[PDB]
Order: C-alpha cells, then structure tokens, then sequence
C-alpha cells in the first residue's frame, strides 16, 4: 500500500459516484476516506474489526440513525448503504463549515463533543498544536485530495525550519516493513482410489 | 524528545516529533543548523529504526493468525473429500501438513467442529436440511472426533437413563437424552 | 493550601523551575495488553429429528 | 544519582532525582546549563526508558493472569450449557481455544471445581 493507487484499475467502485452525486461529496475524498478507512479490504480485522468499506463503531452506527439492529449483529455490513450514510455524514459535515472546507470536515475522524470540539476551535484559530496526533495524521493524508484554505498551513506544520514542511508518518516510514513467511497455499491430500 | 521516543506506536512517535518542531520553529526562526535541529533529526532516524522493529513483530503475530485459519482449510477440505465419498482420514493426525500450516492440534479440531455447527445454524434452510448436513458430518468423522465426542454425551446420559431405571425399577419424569437420541434415529 | 505553591517549585530543574511529578514526566509510556475478554464459543450437536 | 537509577519502581526512580534537583538548586543559584544539571536530565531521560522496560513486564503478567480468568470464564460457559440440556462435551481437552484462553490443562479444571463448590456454598 504506497500513493493509495490512485490511478489502480478501481476494484468494486461502481459505488461511490453514485453516492458523491446523491449527496454533494467529492469522488476523490470519498473513495480516498474509504481506502484509509478499510484499504478495500474484504475482512478489515480490528480490535472491532468491521469488514465493511467504511470502518465504523457501534457507537457511530447507531448514532447514524439507521437500522444497525439487524442481520450478523449489524446492518452496515451491505456496501451500498453505509457508503451512502457516510457519504451523507460527509456532505453535512462539509456544508456546515463555512463552504468547501474539506479538511474541518475530517471532524468525522474526531466527532463533535468532549474530544472533538475543541480540536475545532483550534483548527479555526489555525493553531494545530492543540489537535491531537491522531488528527493531524488523519488530516495529513488527505492533503493530496481536499480544497481547504488551511491546506497551505498544515503542510507548513512542523518543518525543521520555519520554510521547511512537515513530513507525514506515511512518508518518513514509507518503505519500511516486512513480508509474511506464511501464504494461504496448503497441502493437498489424495484418495486411495483403487477401482478394481 | 525523549517522551515521543518510548511510544509502542511509531506512528504517533512521528507526529509528536512533528509538534516539537513545530514548537522549536518558534524559538530559532532561520535556516541554519543547530544543535537542536540535530536532537529533532537524530529522534526521527531512531523512530524510522523502531518502525522497523515494529513490523517484525506485526509480521510474525500475522503469520501466526494465518497458520491457524490455513489449518482450519485444510481440515474443511478433508471433510468435503470425505462427505462427498472419497477414502481419505479425517483425523488431525492425518492432515496433511505444509510451512504454512504447521502441526496440527486437537484443539484445531474442536474449534473446526464448533464453527461448522454454527455455521449449519446460520443457514436459510428448513430444519430437515440443517439435520441432513449435521448427520453427513457425524458419519464423516473419525472415531475420537469433535463431532462424535460432542453427540457421545447423549449416548452416555441415554445409556445411564435406562441402566438407572432398570435398577431403581421406574422410569424418571424425564428421559431427555433418550427421547433426542430417539428422534435422531428416526 | 498555603503550600501549594511552595511545593510545586520544588524540584526544579533551576530555582525558579518547578518540580516534574511522576504523572506528568512518565505520562504516555506505557504499552497495551494483548489479551481481551472476547472468549471462544461452543455450539451444541442439536439435531431436531 | 546512580543510586536513584538502580530502583525497581521508576515511579520512586522520578521521584529521589526530583530531590537531588532540590538539592542541587541550593549550590548552582542560577539558570546557566552547567555539566551537573546535564547529569539529572539524562538521568531522568534513562528513567523515563526504564519506565517503558517496566510497562513491558507489568502487561505481560497482567496478560498472563487474564488468560487463566478466561479460561475460568469459557470452563464455567461449557457447564452452564451443558446443565440446561446442550449437547457439549465437559471435558478440558474438548473446550474450545482462542488466543484469549492458550490450550487448556487438568488444573483449569481443578480450579474451576474448588471455586464452583466454594461458590455454592457460599449462596444464601
């Protein structure tokens, strides 16, 4: 997982144009929030570990107001309509901040409220060092894709001289990992076939 | 810096160590180096050093979770070759083995007999299919299997009902084990 | 406390720092556990003939 | 200072360099860095890295402890299907493992046993 394969020949995404359209969102930010969020991944194991698109918690699903209350335990395991009601969330959050600000939005990360309040105080002061960590990474990966008027300032966030920029965590650390020795290759066994 | 150092996480190392030059920019405002701006970059090559480390361990944690589910493959393998009338063994000590599998356990086994059974629970079919499938599994299994120790218990009970009402010469209220033991004969 | 500020400034690194308390210069170090209370279960042989 | 390095809490480690910085403070009345106040940073620096050594070892045994509880936990689960009439096997070679509980032994079943008997008796 390096660049977030933009240009990928785009796997199961005959989705999000239709819920970008629906609701206001921008293609590239919804698709780029969903491969941060899950990376595509069909299983997407966790300490919750939703194997939906859209990553989210009980807390969250049941605030969204739909019927989380069915199936295997929870409602947003169908693609289409958690991918709609986050698309939604995204474009009321999106419109309620003043125009196109697409990185206070990222309060989708943090939420409103005890912890998220005020890191948006902070965000509209501008003064980054009172955000947490957590969101400044998260607002971080989204610069790429996101029109925000603050999207100058972040990157200048951090530098090692005050011209410098700031180097996101998947950067500084890109490249470094290591492979998995086990593969999903197993043994076959054979029958004892003899037709006499 | 030495706070932002001893984190589990590098990733949040990386971005405290963000802050703090952040911070420092406020205090030495040009583009020279100085000692401090050598403390900042120093603490990001070590960060860079425990990412490396870090991933070790989240490789190996990975690769002992995919062992596990590659064993219970295999074992679902054994028993579809079995059901569907090939002569192979469905005991753990005959799977075969592999580097990605590992040696298989009793407990691989068991936690393979629990998981078919709820997973014959979760199906939208009528009662008489979920039975069928049940049964096919029970006759596929070898001797001291999961599946045939968890129907032994009501072999046991049934076999203790009618030796106990023989000695006390009345059967008791209730004969539970007998009648399922019954119904599943039928 | 009438002493509330004469112990704060105690400590320090210079005398007119303040002392560090222990919840503060190790806070964030710490590691998480790898066990959770999220058990196995068991599914009964149930055959309804 | 090297007698504060070589506690067992670093807790108590943070606390007798915090002291020692008290004491220093009445010999060096100034806020210049001089080579002894370079000692008490970096002995608080190797403080804060035996605290982390520490935090390994405190959640390893924390660990090691919750897994016997779980496996208390999914013995006690077992019984209690198996009482209101489910066809499960009793057996500790036969409860289910997870990475929560490890493999499970004949003093899981011991244990379980004496508490159980311990716990009815005690019911009112």
């Amino acid at each position: 997982m390096d660049k977030y394969d933009k240009n990928v020949p785009s796997d199961y995404d005959g989705l999000f144009q239709k819920a970008a359209d629906a609701n206001g969102v921008s293609y590239d930010l919804l698709r780029k929030v969903a491969w941060t969020e899950s990376r595509f991944v069909p299983t997407a194991k966790s300490k919750t570990g939703p194997l939906g698109m859209m990553q989210f918690t009980k807390a969250t699903a049941k605030a969204l107001g739909l019927r989380v209350t069915d199936g295997p335990d929870d409602d947003r395991l169908n693609p289409e309509l958690a991918i709609n009601a986050a698309a939604k969330q995204l474009a009321g959050l999106v419109g309620k901040f003043d125009g196109d600000e697409l990185k206070a939005a990222l309060a989708y990360n943090q939420g409103e409220g005890r912890l998220g309040n005020p890191q948006l105080e902070a965000y509209s002061k501008g003064d980054f060092a009172s955000i947490s960590e957590e969101g400044r990474n998260y607002m971080r990966n989204l610069l790429d894709v996101a029109k925000s008027p603050m999207a100058g300032q972040l990157e200048t966030f951090g530098g090692i001289t005050p011209k410098g920029k700031g180097i996101p965590a998947e950067v500084g650390l890109a490249g470094i990992g290591h492979k998995q020795k086990v593969t999903q290759e197993l043994p076959e066994s054979t029958s004892f076939d003899v037709k006499g | 810096i030495n706070s932002a150092l001893n984190q589990e996480d590098p990733r949040t190392a990386w971005e405290m160590l963000q802050g703090i030059k952040a911070e420092l920019d406020k205090v030495q405002p040009d583009e020279q180096m100085t000692p401090q701006r050598e403390w900042l970059i120093s603490a990001q090559e070590q960060v860079q050093n425990q990412m490396n480390a870090w991933t070790k361990a989240q490789a190996k944690a990975l690769d002992d979770s995919m062992k596990s589910m590659n064993k219970l493959d295999v074992i679902d393998k054994q028993f579809q070759k079995r059901i569907n009338g090939e002569w192979v063994s469905t005991d753990f000590k005959d799977m075969p083995v592999n580097e990605n599998t590992g040696e298989f356990k009793h407990s691989d086994m068991v936690n393979y007999a629990n998981k078919k059974l709820a997973e014959i629970d979760s199906m939208d079919i009528p009662d008489g299919a979920k039975d069928a499938m049940k049964l096919k599994y029970l006759q596929a299994d070898s001797k001291d299997g999961a599946f045939r120790t968890a129907i032994g218990t009501m072999v046991t009970d049934a076999g203790q009902e009618w030796s106990a009402a023989v000695i006390n010469g009345k059967l008791p209220e209730r004969t539970p084990a007998m009648d399922a033991l019954r119904r599943i004969r039928n």
